């Protein structure tokens, strides 16, 4: 898997320095062709999809998820991996066992089954309604992801203005080629609030292919705790649109 | 905690919680005093 | 066109792979040593050895023919004798307080013997 | 702990010159924005 990862290091040092150039997955599909230089996932800088036609030789298939405590943490690259511990990968990790159950050891297993928690509806401290948390969870566990619409940028930007003119924004940043749109269809995560430091963020995920967005918690929480996360705005965007912050001049 | 600061560190400003007060009693009273006074 | 852009929610586009992954300096020689000095095996190829014997005994007289059993006498011995100059050999480059041996040890180490000088 | 330091005017002039727990305020049902009773806040 080494070689792979000096693919990696070719993937690396000419495409992924950036770090920032995400797009759509795409079938890397070869009917005569290799997985060459001109692979559509490798212009596309990511792995030969099993549901790709790059057949099973392909080095650029993603290795697996072998973490034999849990996929959950820094040493488990496919927890590295934007990706949930795909069920047919990490055995190490019960991703497929018991799928219709609840419980494992690894915690990069929640879309694949939908392990939501109990939101709560009501005014917030801050703005308007507001979302809350019903029972105590953990610093770097998951919060239900930020499910919405997907559209692209321009018409987003065509609504934005609007929405700004409003001031109206339910759209995440998706990738540097489509954006997530949450206006009239929605999650239930869709109605929280912001912090500059907040007691939960967000992981941006690849469900499986799938460019999506959840929430994991910055530190401690109990019962009856406010949800916020760093909409991650300009500063003259921030001021305009999330200036309240809630605190006062202790020094 | 043991860093605790007084019973105002919550912020600047934040929306208005509603006043449950009204303004029905208000003028009510307002005879009430007035009938009140007088005697 | 896209005169202007939206303000949208961002997170970071971090999404990148394992480190590299190499044993440290001298881990795999002590790895060597167990799996070597924990078995029995001649380390000279016998063909590069064979035609390294019969070359060298042709400067002393043409026409020898080697019995395959007597080959292998040569090899055995060698390797002994190597790995016992070997050995002492370390013990004179950890006198030095060096880690690893250098040439001018052996000259010491066959000296000190005393067949060389 | 009542702190009931001194008396002094400076208390105020340099001032001038909620232990909460459990589940406090009203809440909803993220369904209808319908008022959420404390009876079945946990199956619905
Ligand atoms: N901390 C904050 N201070 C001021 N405005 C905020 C804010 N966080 C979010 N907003 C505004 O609220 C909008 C999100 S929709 C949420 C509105 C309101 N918080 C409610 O729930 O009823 C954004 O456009 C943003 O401008």
């Amino acid at each position: 898997h080494r070689l792979w990862a000096a693919h990696c290091r070719k993937i690396q040092l000419k495409k992924d320095g950036s770090s920032n150039h995400v797009y759509n997955y795409q079938p890397c599909d070869h009917p005569r062709q290799p997985c060459d230089s001109s692979c559509p996932c490798v212009i596309a800088q990511n792995f030969c999809e099993k549901f790709c036609q790059c057949s099973s030789e392909c080095q650029n298939r993603f290795p697996g998820c072998r973490c034999k405590a849990q996929c959950n943490t820094k040493q488990c690259p496919c927890y590295l991996a934007v990706r949930e511990c795909d069920p047919d990968l990490c055995l190490t990790c019960g991703a497929a066992d018991h799928w219709d159950s609840k419980n494992v050891s690894c915690k990069n297993c929640s879309i694949q089954r939908g392990s939501k928690k109990h939101l709560l509806l009501a005014p917030s401290d801050v703005a308007g309604w507001g979302i809350f948390i019903k029972d105590p969870v953990q610093k770097n566990e998951f919060i239900s992801e930020y499910c919405g619409e997907i559209i692209s940028q321009d018409e987003a930007d065509r609504r934005g203005k609007v929405y700004d003119k409003y001031m109206c924004s339910f759209l995440f940043n998706l990738n540097n080629d489509f954006v997530v749109d949450a206006t009239r269809k929605g999650n239930k995560i869709r109605f929280a609030n912001h912090s500059v430091n907040p007691n939960c963020y967000a992981k941006v995920m690849m469900v499986n292919g799938d460019h999506r967005i959840g929430i994991f918690a910055k530190r401690a929480i109990q019962t009856g705790e406010e949800l916020f996360f760093d909409y991650r705005y300009s500063q003259a965007d921030a001021l305009k649109y999330v200036g309240i912050e809630r605190e006062m001049e202790i020094p | 905690n043991k860093r605790r600061k007084l019973k105002n560190k919550r912020r600047r400003s934040l929306p208005r919680p509603h006043d449950f007060f009204d303004a029905q009693t208000l003028d009510a009273i307002r005879h009430r005093a007035i009938c009140f006074n007088l005697s | 066109q896209l005169a202007t852009k939206a303000a949208r929610k961002s997170a970071p586009a971090t999404g990148g792979v394992k480190k590299p992954h190499r044993y440290r300096p001298g881990t795999v020689a002590l790895r060597e040593i167990r799996r070597y000095q924990k078995s029995t095996e001649l380390l000279i190829r016998k063909l590069p050895f064979q035609r390294l014997v019969r070359e060298i005994a042709q400067d002393f007289k043409t026409d020898l023919r080697f019995q395959s059993s007597a080959v292998m006498a040569l090899q055995e011995a060698s390797e002994a004798y190597l790995v016992a100059l070997f050995e002492d050999t370390n013990l004179c480059a950890i006198h030095a307080k060096r880690v690893t041996i250098m040439p001018k040890d052996i000259q010491l180490a066959r000296r000190i013997r005393g067949e060389r000088a | 702990r009542p702190k009931r330091t001194k008396a002094s005017m400076s208390e105020f002039l340099e001032s001038e010159d909620t232990y909460s727990s459990g589940h406090n305020r009203l809440y909803f049902h993220s369904d209808t924005c319908l008022p959420l009773r404390p009876q079945e806040m946990e199956v619905d």
